[PDB]
């Protein structure tokens, strides 16, 4: 699904931005 | 349900401002003085992302093609799927609020201004309904502003 | 031109290590000191704009339709543009090498590795042969490596 | 050519100039 691939997008760059302030 | 009003309240009316623009001076009803601090955080880091990921979330709202209230639950999904290795991290909660408020930018510009609440809506019963525990843990929106502190 | 000769080493083993997905241990050979911490941290914060920027990069890369080696020049162009406000920093430097290692890895894809040099070279031509002054001021590839200091 | 590479371009020097913030701040 388009959905299933947008997901695993968003979670990415989610993780990404999260690292930037846990440290 | 004290928590979902108080972070429907938030992301409603983040949606809100973003798809016209205009910060509304309406005080905050059901938010206590945390949701004021919170929005103000949800602004700066919610607009940073939108700037980081502006082309990549023109593709991705593309490809879910949405233009009414019917399409809303595909978000609904997205957030579900996201959240389904069972991480929870307030970097995934404000990346998924700031595509909503892309998205509810884009609904505006369609004259389709109605569906910006059912999108909070729909966003604010994946976090408070399938993490409410997480989000307590972390002392709700308290824990949210004190996580993105600017030093 | 030595300038020239160090960046494009530097430049040229990033895309080629990208693409390959293997760090060469071969050692820099015309880039002294400054050379091999560049490369070092190209690879760290290069790496971390691909991860940042990679479903905006394949719609990027999709658009431009690169197949094989006249089309490499259209970066370059892309470049030109970049830099048309006048405006020059580190920042944009290293997105532009990422986006140029996201499209060599592209090119070994498409069995297009013969390209994957050209491409370099352009990337590597519009650097120093249009930012020359800045680059110096900046003390070069030096200036790199503490911009980006962690 | 002129068109697609000028958007591109506004992206990547929008990309560029925020990734340069966070360590020039």
């Amino acid at each position: 699904r388009p959905e299933i691939r947008i997901a695993q997008e968003l979670r990415r760059x989610g993780d990404e931005f999260n690292a930037t302030y846990a440290r | 349900d004290d928590l979902y009003r108080q972070s429907l309240e938030i992301i409603s009316r983040y949606l809100r401002e973003q798809a016209t623009g205009s910060k509304d001076s309406k005080p905050l009803g059901e938010a206590g003085a945390a949701g004021r601090r919170a929005l103000e955080t949800l602004r700066r880091v919610g607009d940073g992302v939108q700037r980081n990921h502006e082309t990549a979330f023109q593709g991705m709202l593309r490809k879910l093609d949405i233009k009414n209230e019917d399409d809303v639950k595909s978000l609904s999904r997205v957030m579900i799927h996201v959240f389904s290795d069972g991480v929870t991290n307030w970097g995934r909660i404000v990346t998924l609020i700031s595509f909503g408020a892309f998205v509810a930018k884009h609904l505006k510009t369609i004259n389709q201004e109605s569906c910006i609440e059912p999108l909070a809506e729909s966003i604010t019963d994946v976090l408070v309904r399938t993490k409410r525990d997480w989000l307590v843990k972390q002392r709700g929106w308290d824990g949210f502003v004190e996580f993105f502190h600017v030093e």
